[PDB]
């Protein structure tokens, strides 16, 4: 929002599995369909900390998006048995369980939105694919355009990510001992980071690219806002100032190595005296294997 | 095997007297299913009818396959 | 007998699917002082098997483990708002938290169980302690009452149903009238899913993180600074410590745990952190120098 209160949306696993149990409890031959929970959670600053979601009866047609049911009367009595066994459970939104946007979501929006403004959507995945996050969180503002059409209630993105208690993390912990990732120490956790970076970068322009493609030809209307966006990027890009950059990145390399080359020296040193203590100890050892 | 049994019974006594309890019951009801193998003597349980009365339900199980 | 006669012996597992277990531990840790409790829903695969699927908590009193605020109309009530979700589920048990201290079940934590056996015959009773659980194991046993009665008349050494084991200690307290007259120990297992694996297993979403970014080239030299100003401060105290060693004998530099600045404990210590920085410090210029070339 304009508003300072929203931004980070906090995600704990339990909520991520909650939904993806919720999506085999449906899953029979309702299966292959949108299903939809009410998030509870607390938050009090730019966070909204989602703790505990449960999911509502919900069906919608598979060709329109005005015949949308959502049993709203389940809600004011269930947010009532939840709230009766832990205090401090407001509902903060309410989750969607992808793969990507419908129109009808908007509508849904306001419907939820009767309890709690402020409410957002948590688009989570039933299916592991994508390298970056499964949960993206949106909320429903509206805003006025240079064009001059008529205000909209649009959806606008927020960053997002996953957090953990104590609680949690221990049993995350206990469920992935099969696969290992303590195994692999800090250096190489970090190139890691900046190699999986990459495949991101790689997918995410990737898909601005099949955009472009998109509306050059299989025509597909022109949204002139993307396209602006779309210049302020190319102009960002490190370019114009290029040899006196040159000859500053190589002088802060130059640093670098100069401490890393300190670094590996001690380092070598210090390995070496090691190696002395282990001859002392085996000659004073060979004067013991001796003996009688 | 019934021409030459050499073992001694004496020692199963010993073994039988001092553990019958719990799954032990089991294991020393399959000791002779061992130790007498195709030497056709049944005088563990012609002799000795408590055990089988003490046995369980698996017990029993175990005690009708010591014949086989 | 001209029939068979009443049977018992069973290997009682139960499966706790890797939803349930994360809502036990966190619902009950709410209640560090005042120990929650929960019901189990889920199914009861043949007879040797317990397979909990999901659990939701009670609303209790103020003092304690209440059983006027474990309403029947509360679990009634839910009951059937979780089978127009689409949850054909039944009770199976009851679990709570002992924190702090040992799975065990305490005198009003038996006499409670008695009434879910009445009420049903089939009840575990699954016990977590969110304290003593953390990083690791995660504590969590369970247990099901023993008739003692029938104890009394001869079936005390007819209580072994056949479990497998692996034995347990600080519990005897209760568990030696417990595992021994009273209840006894379920085994506990899980069912890893791939998916929920799947799931789990994100942490990172990356593709802002590193490798697309680099802390500030200002902020970077005040860090190395500091550290390798550091390694001369340690350095001296390192040759005042390789003249000692050479003189003493290993009993003496043994027990020498006064001031663990001096050794090299905090070269290795610093080195790995200076290096790591930088090294990478040092690539994630050149890789940006190329990927948005």
């Amino acid at each position: 929002m304009p508003e300072l209160a929203v931004q980070k949306v906090v995600v704990h696993p339990l909520v991520l599995l909650s939904v993806v149990d919720h999506f085999n409890r449906i899953g029979k031959v309702g299966n292959q369909k949108r299903v939809v929970g009410v998030l509870l959670g607390s938050w009090q600053k730019k966070v909204l900390d989602v703790s505990n979601s449960f999911a509502v009866p919900f069906d919608e047609d598979d060709k329109d998006d005005s015949v949308w049911f959502l049993d709203h009367d389940y809600l004011e009595n269930m947010y009532g048995m939840f709230k009766k066994v832990n205090a401090r459970e407001r509902i903060v939104g309410w989750y969607h369980t992808g793969p990507k946007l419908h129109k009808n979501d908007i509508a849904i929006n306001e419907l939820m939105k009767r309890y709690c403004p402020n409410s957002v959507l948590v688009i989570i995945d039933v299916k592991p694919k994508d390298l970056g996050l499964p949960t993206e969180a949106y909320i429903s503002v509206e805003e006025v355009h240079d064009d001059g059409t008529p205000t909209s209630k649009t959806f606008e993105h927020v960053t997002s990510e996953i957090g953990a208690e104590e609680a949690e993390e221990v049993g995350v912990e206990h469920l992935l001992r099969d696969i290992k990732d303590t195994t692999v120490g800090t250096l190489s956790q970090r190139i890691t980071n900046q190699v999986h970076g990459l495949k991101g970068l790689n997918s995410k322009l990737l898909d601005i690219r099949s955009y472009l493609e998109k509306v050059a030809t299989g025509k597909l209307p022109i949204n002139h806002q993307i396209i602006y966006q779309l210049q302020d990027v190319f102009n960002l890009l490190p370019d114009v100032s290029l040899q006196e950059f040159v000859k500053a990145f190589y002088l802060k390399t130059n640093d670098q190595m100069v401490v890393v080359y300190l670094a590996s020296l001690i380092r070598s040193v210090v390995a070496l005296h090691n190696l002395i203590n282990n001859k002392i100890a085996n000659r004073d050892a060979e004067k013991k294997e001796g003996q009688e | 095997l019934i021409r030459n049994n050499n073992t001694d019974l004496m020692i199963l006594k010993n073994t039988k007297d001092a553990v019958r309890n719990s799954v032990c019951h089991t294991a020393t009801v399959i000791a002779n299913s061992f130790m007498h193998c195709g030497t056709t003597s049944d005088q563990f349980l012609r002799d000795n009818l408590e055990w089988l009365a003490r046995a369980t339900n698996w017990a029993k199980f175990t005690a009708t396959a010591s014949l086989g | 007998p001209p029939t068979d006669a009443p049977a018992v012996d069973t290997a009682e597992q139960v499966y706790i699917s890797s939803l349930a277990l994360l809502k036990m531990l966190k619902h009950g840790r709410a209640g560090v002082p005042m120990e929650v409790m929960g019901l189990m829903l889920g199914e009861f695969v043949d007879d040797y098997t317990v397979r909990v699927i999901d659990v939701f908590a009670m609303p209790q009193s103020g003092t304690g483990v209440s059983v006027e605020a474990v309403d029947p109309v509360f679990q009634a009530k839910m009951l059937d708002m979780l089978k127009q979700t689409g949850r054909p589920e039944m009770v199976v048990g009851w679990y709570h938290s002992h924190p702090g201290f040992g799975c065990w079940l305490s005198g009003v934590d038996i006499n409670t169980q008695q009434s879910f056996e009445a009420l049903s015959e089939r009840a575990v009773a699954v016990v977590v302690d969110p304290i003593q659980s953390v990083k690791g194991k995660v504590v969590i046993d369970a247990f099901r009452l023993i008739n003692a009665n029938m104890m009394v008349l001869g079936h005390e050494p007819r209580q072994t149903t056949s479990n497998l084991g692996h034995l347990n200690k600080p519990s005897i307290q209760a568990l030696i009238h417990g595992l021994n007259r009273h209840y006894y120990s379920i085994t506990i297992n899980y069912r890893k899913n791939e998916l929920e694996q799947k799931m789990l297993l994100n942490l990172h979403k990356k593709s802002w993180m590193e490798g697309l970014t680099l802390q500030d080239y200002s902020e970077h030299c005040k860090h190395n600074e500091s550290v390798v100003k550091e390694m001369l401060e340690l350095a001296k105290n390192y040759n005042k410590a390789v003249e000692e060693e050479d003189k003493m004998t290993p009993e003496q530099l043994a027990i020498k745990n006064v001031g663990k600045q001096d050794p090299k404990r905090h070269l290795e210590e610093h080195v790995d952190v200076l290096m790591t920085s930088n090294i990478v410090q040092c690539l994630a210029a050149m890789l940006d120098t190329v990927v948005f070339k």
